[PDB]
RNA sequence: CAAGUCUGGGCUAAGUGGUAAAGGAUGUGGCGCCGCGAAGACAGCC
RNA sequence: UCGAUGUCGGCUCGUCGCAUCCUGGGGCUGAAGAAGGUCCCAAGGGUUGGGCUGUUCGCCCAUUAAAGCGGCACGCGAGCU
RNA sequence: CCGCUGAAAGCAUCUAAGCGGGAAGCCCGCCCCAAGAUGAGGCCUCCCACGGCGUCAAGCCGGUAAGGACCCGGGAAGACC
């Protein structure tokens, strides 16, 4: 299972054959395996791999030089990568090549106390007709003395995005080697700048 | 009057596996065991039971036809919540799961009955991860 | 096909316990009975 | 019989002949060992049980000595216009009206045989795998379709 | 969950037991009484 | 239950049952093919937009793979009408 | 639901011993939560010392260490947190 930590830069549409390609674009910096996961002393294999570089050497505790490319330790972190075992030295862009498909992860956007109908998309409340103070509310919530009470996992209305979203089976469109850069099929969880992650997909 | 009520009492451990039983007809004595019963001291209100070993587990035989047809249950607080699972399965994972369930129901329901159950050490194996004596009993 | 009373239609048809059901099964196959 | 041989062990009954050798897996309520220039098997308490099993292994132990000094044999007839069959390797690509013919590997100690390309048999050491095996073809495409096209075996049809 | 994983003999294989009827069945077991068998077909190839 | 258990239908929100209206299996067919009929297994998912009536339901228009039937205080008025 | 082989029952039987097929249904596979999974899991890496007093390791205060708070600039995070 290949796979890359990367940021969402943001989109444009480019043209393809003769037709308007939107895309998202990725910037997957190459990023230095700073452990290795073996089934031996962890239990399961992975790459913990690392991203943004820049560092004013704030390495306290995790000053884990222990590998190579522990070039302080990247700003945003390090993930792994589950089932995947490289090229022990750096993970670039070249890892993908046009035409293949991935999935993608990052974080949906923060929306804050939505009501239903956002969170949703309940029916709401007639805007006329029938009184007032009930347009946008989610009308019963139950029956009456059987149950009496409220179903766990009701629709209801809280704290809706901010939340880990993964999008499936993006084409990679194009990938400049040169800028460790990476085109996909538009359309990916998180606002600009923001951190994601890159795999290969599963229709196979 | 006597108090011949005891002052803590030095436990037991013992490892058993008579790996081709009946489970329950094991079950029921693994029980026995976990409150201080077999001993004359029992004490209702204390713990002072033994420690219990079962290393190979899974192996348990049953009687009739309990695969597929035992089924153990779990209503996850949700609509649609429950879940049924032969017997079959539960050897087939989490085999140390059924012995466990077996014996639970069968202690005591309180506090103390749920920490007699943490006294009881099941292992489908065998070997045993803790040496810390363990006179086998047969 | 599937009824209360199974009974033989015929001389060719045969009565079958198999799996815990009642069948019947003849030569010609609109004979054909279980239980239920 | 002759060139072929039995010997037991506890639930199993082992038989080698000239063609291959085969395990029978039997039932304890017996003591049946190497006996005689034959071979017999009796039962204990006429119980139900015992009665139905009693037979059953003198069968299948039986078709075990037959299939080791050759009990190959089953042969199915194809019929209908287009359909044909084609060895190939040793496998079947049987060609029976659908839209693409339909190929058949063949599963371990079973030889198939296209003497004709109408014609088929299955060979084998076994009878079991033997019989199933020729029910699969025929399942590839039974007969009986207000009569005539399909697979058969030498069982014949109705109006 | 206090006191028998007590003894001796049977049934039952459905978890029946662990709650339903007309009615169905080469499901099992135990008692009965007749057919009619070297005028050797009960079942299987002339 | 009368020192009060708001009492049709509509909306909103659902969740369950199978005696299944689609969709998946299947056996009989007075099954040539295609399309039906009938029973058996199977709710995972689906099960439309209007005219008329407060209506439930129903009839009708145009579709549909289908336009299922019920329970939840004839679910749901400290949610609305 | 359909079969292979097959007795009890010389025949027959998908079944009593065994063996194959077979559903949008069951389990896994996919996506998200998840060790308060008091059964509180794993791995990497860090800081380590009694300095002064009880019944002798906190049930001890007082400085510390790695670290962490507060305060402040803010944020496609957010009612406050």
């Amino acid at each position: 299972m290949k796979g890359i930590l990367g940021v969402k830069v943001g989109m444009t549409r480019i043209f393809r054959d003769d037709r308007a390609v939107p895309v998202t674009v990725i910037l997957a910096g190459p990023c230095p395996v700073v452990q290795r996961r073996t089934p031996e002393k962890d239990g399961y294999t992975a790459v913990q791999l690392g991203f943004l570089p820049q560092n004013p050497k704030r390495v306290n505790r995790p000053l884990k030089g222990h590998f190579a490319k522990a070039g302080v330790e990247p700003v945003r972190i390090l993930r792994e990568i589950r089932d995947f075992n490289p090229e022990g030295d750096t993970v670039t862009v070249e890892i993908f090549k046009p035409g293949e498909r991935v999935d993608v992860t990052g974080t949906s956007k923060g929306r804050g106390f939505a009501g239903v109908m956002k969170r949703w998309n309940f029916a709401g409340g007639p805007d006329s007709h029938g009184a007032h103070k009930i347009h946008r509310h989610p009308g019963s919530i139950g029956n009456r003395k059987t149950p009496g009470r409220v179903y766990k996992g009701k629709k209801m209305a809280g704290h809706y995005g901010a939340e880990r979203v993964t999008v499936m089976n993006l084409e990679v469109v194009d990938v400049i080697p040169e800028e460790n850069l990476l085109l996909v099929k538009g359309a990916v969880p998180g606002p600009n700048g923001g951190l994601v992650i890159v795999r290969e997909t599963k229709k196979a | 009057m006597k108090t011949y009520v005891p002052k803590q009492v030095e436990p037991r451990w013992v490892l058993i596996d008579a790996e081709g039983k009946t489970l329950g007809r094991l079950a029921t004595k693994i029980a026995t065991l976990l409150r201080g019963k077999h001993r004359p001291d029992w004490t209702p209100n204390v713990a002072m039971g033994d420690f219990v070993v079962v290393v190979n587990a899974d192996k348990i035989r049953v009687t009739g036809k309990k695969l597929e047809q035992k089924i153990y249950t779990r209503y996850s607080g949700y609509p649609g919540g429950l879940k049924k699972i032969p017997l079959e399965k539960m050897l087939a994972t989490h085999p140390e799961r059924v012995l466990e369930h077996a014996v639970k129901g069968m202690l005591p329901k309180g506090p103390l009955g749920r920490r007699l159950f943490k006294r009881l050490k099941v292992y489908a194996g065998p070997d045993h991860p803790h040496q810390a004596q363990r006179p086998e009993k047969l | 096909k599937v009824r209360a009373s199974v009974k033989r239609i015929c001389d060719k048809c045969k009565v079958i316990r198999r799996h815990g059901r009642v069948y019947v099964i003849c030569e010609n196959p609109k004979h054909k009975q279980r239980q239920g | 019989p002759k060139g072929v041989s039995v010997e037991v062990a506890p639930g199993r009954v082992k038989v080698k002949g000239p063609k291959g050798e085969l395990e029978v897996p039997v039932s304890p309520e017996m003591r049946v060992v190497v006996e005689e220039g034959v071979v017999r098997v009796e039962r204990p308490s006429d119980e139900r049980r015992h009665k139905s099993l009693h037979g059953l292994t003198r069968t299948l132990i039986a078709n075990a000595v037959k299939g080791v000094s050759e009990g190959y044999s089953k042969e199915l007839l194809i019929k209908g216009i287009g359909y044909r069959a084609r060895l190939v390797g040793r496998a079947l690509e049987l060609t029976v009206g659908f839209s693409h013919p339909v190929v058949v590997e063949p599963p371990e100690g079973i030889t198939f045989e296209v003497p004709e390309p109408t014609r088929v048999r299955v060979s084998g050491i076994d009878k079991q795998k033997v019989g199933q095996v020729a029910a699969n073809i025929r399942a590839i495409r039974k007969p009986s379709a207000y009569h005539e096209k399909g697979i058969y075996y030498a069982g014949e049809p109705v109006r």
